């Protein structure tokens, strides 16, 4: 059913939390987003200061397997870290 | 986020 044209674009959300390192954040961002120090610093600390950020816009696909990824591998290292999707 | 001072580099 539905339609054709344009894919539907999906934000990916960094959320805030109290717990997972700073240092960590900063990792996720350059492993799963190509981000490098720079940038993944300056965004990890948007995410702290304003309690989430935008990491990326994608496709549903590709937005999904970011976010199933982000959050596997913070649970996997312990931590609450929270990654998030977004119809842009 | 919590810090465990390093830190930062930005």
């Amino acid at each position: 059913r539905d339609a054709l044209k344009p894919p539907s674009m999906y934000k990916v959300i960094l959320v805030n939390d109290d717990y997972t390192p700073m240092e960590f954040v900063i990792d996720v961002l350059q492993k799963f987003f190509s981000y490098d120090v720079e940038r993944a610093t300056q965004l990890m600390l948007a995410v702290h200061y304003q309690g989430k950020a935008i990491c990326g816009v994608f496709t549903a696909e590709v937005a999904e397997t970011k976010v199933a990824m982000v959050n596997k591998y913070a649970r996997e290292n312990e931590h609450p870290l929270l990654c998030t999707l977004e119809k842009a | 986020f919590r810090s465990k001072g390093e830190e930062l580099f930005t």
